[PDB]
């Protein structure tokens, strides 16, 4: 049993016609104290998958080494590595929801919030949520933490079903979710301006954007705004 | 939260951010922080809003009958009955308020009303949640007698590194300024001062 | 529970959907949240139920005496302060959370009020359980300068929101549109998204079915 | 839950109710609350429903050991000792269970044994176990006699469950009956409260305060 | 706690209470009569917190009292348990409130009926054929319900409970020390004084 | 512990066809033992309906507060209360003892007499009222009875018909509840006539 | 940590480890019971190698496991003593579990049961 | 301090035919109030014509359902691929179950498939392995509201034969797949309107002796 | 808790054991035996908590009839308390105690008197003319200060008894339901089958 | 306590305050916080004395042990031995490090290892309970590759801020300077740094 110290906020993520895309910002918090600004939440395993994190950071620096372990295990004896036999996106799933379940059983938690984005060896995008408790689903849309409660509603009106995927496409889906992290950086006090977007298709690969900014926010309303009620100047 | 009064040449300006959280929750991203109970009394408060606004109202009052009687009140008068009100009733509130006014006589004042219901008089104040990251800051860039431009940029430097550090502390910068000539709104947006 | 209020160029307007609930357990599924504080100052509330409606009518009936004893329409400035205050007076005991809207001689206005005594001003705000999923729905489409329409839409659109992904509430959604020179216009079920399929069977049972052990008349008349 | 069994000149007399809860749900009417150890060895159930099961169900499998291993039936005694130190392995752990072990061996004749949770084991000619003992224990009390008929003791085990069932909220559903002999038990079936109360209470004339 | 009982017959209804009166460790005395007299026609009696249970019982007693000389009339068992509940329901919600249990055995004069009435420290009142109050109920009720007839003669009533205490005295933990039997009907309230073997 | 799972039982109440049903189970228990199984939770003033769950002690003092105050209003206003009307009396009597409650769950059914509409409402311990068109519930097996009203219930059933509806849904929800039963009373309400029956069930 | 096989199948499908134990019996002074329709008994002949004894304390050659059972042997006496302990504390066990004396075959049984385990374990004759 | 468990809603039905069974769940999975997925499937097909479902706590529902999957195929391995009875696979899972007896897998389980005789079966599980087998069973959220209406409508209770003066039952008439759908689906509207916790979508699965069918159907998304 | 008195005369040790097993609300056995013989002239009482009660009482008895067993010897009276003593001493600084207080009346052949030692579930053993565990002592040993002397017959003794049992029906709380007492003397072990009114 | 870690253009400088207390107590006024866990790898210690003493001494264990058999470790190396210890070990150590060293190929490099055992390289770290009074101050004055003159100015008046507000804070400040040419100590006096 443990506590949380220094903590990732949100991260989300939807699936569009051709594969998936997720995204988290680069902050590091210590309570109210915004202490850390280059800190990366999503980490690519190989070229096919995308591991988001949120929760405390010393736990996911940790599930960082275990996953590069996992690609270098993965490379022993075998020559197809880079082929028919390379990690897929299911395979580091089942992983980590295998170790959160395990260390939740022992009660001594990895405390974070976990989703994975990829698109498997036959084209199949693959999005699937796990986090400290063990607990597993999948959904067209997943955010976790603040995200869930303002990010999914957004999404969800882009991709509401599953039927609504292959109508989506790259450029709907990544404006969905960045239109969705400035919302979060407007009411998430533990959130930041700067994030990282990844995209991953069964055509163009893996497309990994760093120093992201949310630009075109609504500020000048504010001018008009006095007092909290009868204040007229 | 994060505010501040300083006083200088020409009377004295008042700065806020303009976040007010719940939990990890902005409720509200575009607050009024800088509250007037005089024409030129005003005050910064920080602590239980529920608290805070009743005790400004309260005191608006009395100020407002104060006035009827007896002509405009000072600012140390001001700040007197801030404190009678939160050093008697200690036990149920949490409020830290800063009050700035301007008078021809006096100029420009701050008095700082912490916690526990003490007055202190100061060149210059800072409270709030925000306030712990920029007290080495504040010490050794402020100077007495400064212009206004120099002020609002003292302010305005000060705050944004308030916001940077504290996740209760965001949104616009707001400033009120106190002087002989009147009272001036000034409002300042994040594209501007994060780049500082 | 979802509420919401939106100023747009010539008036403001309130929204909130339809579901009461006793913990996981709906309760009502088609009761009305958006209660009247004057002719047009009309509030909605989120929390202890019997809260937020005794709080609407007790400060109702005073604003009503206030009216006439003053000869003028009721102002939304005195409805928030003496809302407030009562519930500053009481320390949150009184768990009523509440945004309102009116138009007055002075203008339109909109104000949200915590159970604590704490107030806000703005020109759109969210409350409830909901109140997130409304808040991601207004931050993204709100602009300065809403027509009538457009607000409607936006208001109906942030509940639906809510209605949708949050299970604390649900149903239909009501809107009550206050502009500064006309009537206010409440609108009932303004939309109803949410009817219940018909049944696979019908449940009428054969008359005799209950076992009866006496049965007797029963005197109403005096 | 409401249990008992009772020694008398015809051997003895089994029964039990079938509710289970969970607070104030009744998750079900048809519950067994007897098990039939084996042929000639009956263990009866009250506290915790998986505790009970899962540990009587595991006695049988401990007993046919016993005959496997002896080649001779085991004893009352030494099989209600097995539940009885099993249990006390796992004092203070939380289990909760409230059972009486009945058979009929050449060797002991009728005999009965309350075993608990507590580790207590008990050697006894009456006892009633579960939230509605007292009810049981109050119609029991005042009716039993050595010498019943076969017929009537049946009766009165099934009178005494109803009993329990009409007046503890944690009681009822159905009765389910059992008569012990040297041959063996013999189940004397399940009788659902919802008939047998109406009916008692016309053939009887109790429960007057009734009205039916 | 301390044993209640009551069974409405034929013609009267008769109390039983236990005589024991325990504090801690020590049984101080084992004559203790559990009853007061509310008129000629109504009996109460009590268990319940140590000195709560007579101030209460004492209390009623004055008030019905004071109704009897002012009006020279004697107030029906059931006005008498009315007024009874709205006292104790007074209670519950006070400062400190009565921790008191009863049962008002009364011989309604006008109707020519025995009544029993079994009312709780809430003021939770209820009109029944018997009653009881604390752990007693669990193990007479299912008695009662088995052995009880609305036509039961005085003496059929006496030997009922006869085996009540019978069943207490073979199943409860506590030494109650035998009960004080009292009996109400049309002409008054009278004491069993043969129950130590009847 | 909790005062409204003391004593047990639940109330019902249904619209029809130009008629109202109020259903009740007649147990009173104190935690696992049952003591009377003749405790009706129904009661009216007038041609106006009320019954009320939780702690049986407020069951009884709310009744004797509205005999009281129904009896000064038909003496003052010269007619008997509405049921509307009652409904708001019981809201803000209750309202009234907001940090002290009566820990209930009182329903309200009747027959507005002037304009033959059928009524039913239901409120929490505090106060909140609860106006259905359909069906309200109450008591410590409420979730059962939410189950079979939501499942059994069809818009304007003939009294007959409600009859059984009302019956079905009470028993059932009933033989779930460990503290709710042993006995049951129905009442078909008509603008001219309320018949009373009282139904056989399980007795444990 | 010892472990090493001591009893061992040989070519001609023996265990002379156990064969050899035997020899042991052979070598021990001799043991005798009869039983008759009411009774049993146990005789045994005592050496004379060595003649100045103190008969009251010298261990004598039967002992009883409980009150009802007795046994006597032909072999190494210290070794003896190791069997004897267990087959007594094996009877109070069982009285102590069934509520029951031992049944002479089942008490036969325990330490043969132990004889046996003695064959197969590794580090042990 | 950290807690080992949460609860992620739904709901689940088994009803047993005379010859065959069905176990239904709604594919909502929440977290408090917000929705975690609209289609996270509950009950599973395990092999040898049985269907399971581990309804509570959902990472302890999953690892509970795996490892039976897992026991049958070695039950296959260790037995010369025998198949596997549902009064086999009943008794192993009590054991899954009680072996965690101090630390509880949070979930009520049950289980249908046909038993020897090829009669419809049902079998409903305890956290800790308390089992019996049965007619019907919900389980779940609305449990509650379920359960009451399949005691009435499957096994007939409290119904009474017209004019017989309630002397008489009404007769056990077993139903048909066509008439347990009605019901499942029936059950699961209601559920849906009622509970906050129900609803997105229905998912079915039948068994007869010719293996294991699904059907689905949407259910109100509020 | 339950009744264990002890007495020691001129030559005989007296034991007396209520009857009575009470789990919670109801009296579930009054024919209980609340001892066990280690060997044929020395005896063990005991009370306490609930499971722990039998399983020390046979434990111990199992290792002395090993004992016996193995030396064809029988251990005084002191070296079984001892062996007791040393047992609890154990089991308080264990995992879970034993929670068994114990009363040890044996003769010892050798000497030709009789002993009696009280040990309490800490291990605390003490040798006494009479003794006593839980509330018990609180009313006899007042009564046996004033009427024991040490040269009293295996009768006199008796009658102490009878009046101790007599002051214990009259002032404590709980119905123990009588006592099975037991002599232990030179020719062993017998139980007085008629005290149920001697 | 107050401690930091600068890189500039020649490697890097530690510096902290010597005040060591038991409440309000000063238990040790001169405290040397600068450890050494090899010739040019050194680190601040704040948290528990005993715990990060410990964790010092056993980080100093290995790296003797690494060096004996693999020549001299890296800076990030011996960093990673601190998390190591801090992470796997976090429920029963209150910790918080910054490592700081000097490597002829990487120059001057900064780890902090805060509590939860998480691991950040940074051009500069401050921390200790005197930190937070500085995160403006600091923010707004570090500039990358200073000179040495520079550095030592920077951590002296970001120091004695932190001295000035921070009660546990004070005494001498001490820097310990990591370059090729070698490992220089530095103290300064309260009468210098308090009046800057």
């Amino acid at each position: 049993t443990q506590q949380p110290i220094v903590t990732g906020t949100s991260v989300i993520s939807m699936k569009y016609d051709n594969g998936v895309i997720i995204a988290a910002d680069n902050l590091g918090s210590y309570g109210s104290l915004l202490r850390f600004n280059g800190v990366e939440r999503l980490i690519p395993v190989g070229d096919n998958t995308v591991v988001g994190i949120s929760g405390d950071i010393s736990d996911m620096q940790h599930i960082e080494r275990l996953l590069k372990d996992l690609v270098t295990e993965n490379a022993y004896d075998n020559p197809l590595a880079d082929a028919e036999e390379a990690l897929e996106p299911s395979y580091i799933f089942e992983y980590l929801a295998t170790v959160m379940y395990q260390r939740r059983s022992k009660m001594n938690p990895l405390w974070n919030a976990i989703i994975v984005a990829g698109v498997q060896s036959n084209g199949d995008q693959f999005l699937r949520y796990v986090n400290l408790l063990g607990v597993t689903y999948s959904s067209p849309t997943l955010a976790t933490g603040f995200g869930a409660h303002m990010a999914n509603p957004l999404l969800r009106k882009v991709v509401d079903r599953e039927s609504d995927i292959p109508k989506t496409t790259v450029q709907v889906a990544e404006e969905a979710i960045v239109n969705a992290m400035r919302v979060l950086y407007y009411r998430d006090a533990r959130s930041s301006r700067n994030f990282s977007l990844a995209i991953i298709d069964k055509n163009t690969g893996l497309t990994f954007k760093k120093n992201l900014q949310v630009e075109n926010m609504k500020w000048d309303f504010a001018k008009d705004i006095k007092g909290y009620g009868t204040q007229k100047i | 939260t994060s505010i501040m009064a300083v006083t200088f040449k020409d009377g004295v300006i008042l700065g806020a951010d303009s976040r007010t959280t719940t939990g990890a929750y902005i409720a509200n991203r575009v607050t009024d922080k800088l509250t007037r109970v005089h024409d030129k009394i005003w005050c910064c408060r920080s602590g239980s809003a529920a608290d805070t606004q009743a005790i400004a109202d309260i005191v608006q009052y009395h100020l407002e009958l104060y006035t009827s009687q007896y002509g405009t009140p000072s600012t140390e008068t001001a700040a007197s009955v801030f404190k009678e009100l939160c050093y008697e009733n200690k036990d149920n509130l949490t409020a830290g308020i800063i009050v700035a006014g301007y008078d021809d006589k006096n100029k420009g004042e701050v008095y700082t009303i912490p916690l526990g219901g003490s007055v202190h008089k100061l060149p210059y104040a800072i409270a709030g949640s925000g306030s712990t990251f920029i007290y080495g800051y504040c010490d050794k860039n402020f100077r007495e007698n400064m212009s206004k431009e120099e002020t609002v940029d003292f302010i305005k430097h000060s705050l944004s590194q308030a916001i940077k550090w504290d996740g209760s502390s965001g949104g616009v910068i707001r400033m009120v300024v106190l002087t002989a000539a009147g009272v001036e709104r000034l409002i300042f947006y994040p594209d501007e001062y994060e780049q500082l | 529970t979802t509420i919401v209020g939106v100023k747009f160029n010539n008036g403001v307007v309130i929204a909130a959907d339809t579901r009461s609930t006793q913990g996981p357990i709906v309760a009502d599924k088609n009761c009305a949240k958006l209660h009247r504080i004057s002719p047009k100052i009309w509030c909605a509330g989120a929390g202890t139920a019997a809260d937020t409606e005794a709080v609407t009518q007790l400060i109702g009936s005073n604003i009503e005496l206030h009216s006439l004893y003053t000869s003028r329409e009721p102002r939304v400035v005195s409805a928030l302060q003496m809302l407030k205050q009562h519930l500053f007076k009481y320390q949150g005991h009184i768990g009523a959370y509440l945004i309102v809207a009116g138009v007055d001689p002075t203008g339109s206005h909109l104000f949200s009020i915590h159970a604590h005594g704490s107030t806000d001003v703005g020109y759109y705000l969210s409350l409830g359980s909901g109140s997130l999923a409304a808040m991601a729905v207004l931050e993204s489409h709100w602009k300065q300068d809403l027509t009538k329409e457009e607000a409607i839409k936006l208001a109906s659109d942030a509940i639906q929101a809510g209605i949708w992904n949050d299970l604390g509430s649900g149903s239909n959604v009501d809107v009550c549109v206050m502009e500064i020179g006309k009537d206010a216009e409440y609108l009932r079920n303004y939309l109803t998204p949410n009817v219940r399929e018909e049944k696979q069977k019908s449940y009428k049972f054969p008359r005799g079915t209950t076992a009866v052990l006496k049965e007797s008349i029963v005197n109403i008349c005096d | 839950t409401t249990t008992l069994a009772f020694r008398f000149q015809g051997g003895i007399i089994v029964a039990v109710d079938s509710r289970a809860t969970a607070g104030n749900w009744v998750a079900s009417q048809t519950v067994k609350k007897v098990i039939e150890i084996n042929p000639f060895l009956l263990g009866t159930m009250a506290g915790g429903a998986a505790d009970c099961q899962f540990w009587e169900t595991w006695l049988g499998s401990q007993c046919r050991l016993h005959e496997l291993r002896e080649k001779e039936r085991i004893s009352v005694a030494a099989a209600s000792k097995i539940l009885s130190n099993l249990v006390y392995q796992y004092k203070g752990a939380g289990l909760s269970m409230g059972t009486m072990i009945c058979g009929y061996t050449r060797k002991e004749g009728p005999t009965i044994y309350y075993v608990d949770s507590d580790g207590t084991r008990l050697k006894g000619d009456i006892f009633c176990v579960g939230s509605g003992q007292t009810f049981a224990y109050g119609v029991l009390d005042s009716n039993y006699k050595w010498d019943l008929s076969v017929e009537d003791a049946l009766y009165l085990g099934k009178r005494s469950i109803l009993a329990a069932a009409h007046r503890d909220a944690y009681s009822g559903g159905s009765v389910n009956l059992y008569h012990v002999t040297e041959d063996g038990w013999i189940y004397h079936g399940n009788h659902d409260v919802g008939e047998l109360f109406w009916k008692v209470k016309e053939e009887e004339g109790s429960f007057n305060n009734v009205i039916g | 706690m301390d044993i209640i009982l009551g069974i409405r017959v034929q013609d009267s209804v008769i109390l039983a209470s236990s005589k024991a009166v325990t504090r801690g460790i020590s049984v101080l005395k084992d004559s203790d009569d559990k009853t007061r007299q509310l008129s000629p026609h109504t009996l109460m009696s009590f268990a319940g917190e140590a000195g709560d249970t007579v101030q209460f019982a004492e209390y009623i007693q004055a008030n019905i009292q004071l109704y009897s000389i002012r009006e020279d009339y004697e107030l029906s068992p059931q006005a008498v348990s009315s007024f009874v509940r709205q006292e104790l329901a007074k209670s519950i919600r006070s400062r400190r409130p009565y921790q008191v249990n009863v049962l008002i055995g009364g011989y309604d004069k006008k109707k020519n009926k025995p009544e029993l009435y079994q009312i709780d420290y809430l003021g939770t009142k209820v009109e029944l054929p018997y009653g009881a109050h604390g752990y007693s109920g669990f193990y007479t009720f299912s008695l009662l319900d088995h052995h009880y007839r609305p036509d039961m003669t005085t003496e059929e009533g006496l030997d009922l409970l006869k085996l009540c205490v019978q069943e207490l005295e073979k199943r409860m933990p506590m030494d109650f020390k035998g009960v004080i039997v009292k009996i109400v009907d049309k002409d008054g309230i009278r004491q069993v004084d043969d129950f130590q073997a009847q | 512990s909790d005062p409204s799972s003391i004593n047990g039982g639940i109330v019902v109440a249904m619209t029809g066809k130009d008629c109202v049903a109020i259903a009740c189970d007649l147990r009173l228990g104190s935690q696992s033992l049952g003591v009377s199984n003749k405790f009706e939770k129904i009661f009216h003033y007038g041609h106006v309906f009320l019954g009320i769950t939780g702690l049986a002690t407020d069951v009884t003092t709310l009744n004797e507060m509205f005999r009281y105050k129904t009896n000064l209003y038909k003496l003052k206003e010269e007619r008997a209360i509405e049921p509307e009307t009652f409904t708001q009396l019981v809201s803000s009597s209750l309202y009234e003892r907001r940090f002290g409650p009566y820990f209930v769950g009182p329903v309200v059914a009747g027959i507005n007499s002037k304009s033959g509409k059928p009524f039913i409402a239901g409120f929490d311990l505090i106060g909140c009222i609860d106006e259905a068109k359909d069906f309200i519930v109450s008591g410590t097996a409420s979730d059962q009875l939410f189950g079979m009203c939501e499942s059994l219930y069809e818009p304007n059933l003939e009294p007959e018909d409600l009859f059984e509806t009302i019956s079905q849904a009470l028993l059932n929800a009933a033989d779930r509840d460990a503290l709710s039963g042993w006995g049951a009373v129905v009442y078909i309400i008509k603008k001219d006539e309320v018949v009373k029956r009282y139904l056989k069930m399980r007795q444990d | 940590g010892y472990d090493r096989a001591l009893s061992i199948f040989s070519p001609d499908g023996h265990i002379f480890q156990v064969e050899y134990a035997l020899e042991a019996v052979k070598r021990g002074t001799c043991a005798v019971g009869v039983k008759g329709k009411n009774c049993v008994v146990l005789g045994c002949e005592r050496r004379s190698t060595l003649k100045l004894q103190d008969t009251r304390i010298t261990p004598s050659k039967v002992s009883k496991i409980d009150s009802h059972v007795v046994l006597s042997f032909s072999g190494l006496n210290a070794d003896s003593r190791i069997l004897i302990e267990k087959a007594r504390v094996e009877a109070q066990s069982h009285r102590l579990t069934l509520e029951d004396p031992v049944t002479v075959e089942y008490l036969t049984r325990y330490v043969a049961g132990v004889q046996q385990r003695y064959t197969q374990s590794g580090g042990v004759r | 301090q950290f807690n080992p468990y949460g609860d992620n809603g739904g709901t689940i039905l088994g009803i047993a035919g005379e010859d065959f069974a069905v176990l239904a769940g709604d594919t909502r999975n929440i977290t408090d109030y917000s929705i975690n997925s609209r289609y996270e499937p509950k009950v599973f097909d395990c092999g040898d014509n049985i269907v399971m479902s581990a309804n509570g706590f959902a990472a302890d529902g999953d690892a509970l359902v795996k490892r039976f999957k897992n026991s049958v195929k070695w039950y296959h391995f260790d037995h010369n691929d025998k198949k596997l009875s549902i009064n086999s696979a009943a008794r192993n899972i009590q054991h899954l179950l009680y072996g965690k007896r101090f630390f509880p897998y949070y979930v009520h389980t049950i289980i249908a498939g046909l038993d020897e005789d090829g009669k419809g079966a049902v079998y409903s599980f305890d956290p800790v392995g308390s089992y019996e087998r049965e007619q019907c069973r919900a389980g779940g959220a609305a449990a509650s509201l379920i359960m009451p209406f399949l005691d009435n409508q499957v096994n007939f209770k409290n119904q009474y034969e017209p004019g017989t003066n309630g002397k008489v039952k009404k007769p056990l008439k077993y139903l048909s797949v066509e008439e347990v759908i009605k019901l499942v689906r029936d059950s699961f509207t209601s559920a849906t309107e009622r509970h906050i916790q129900v609803g997105d979508g229905l998912e079915i699965l039948i068994v007869t002796k010719d293996g294991v069918r699904k059907e689905f159907y949407e259910l109100k998304r509020d």
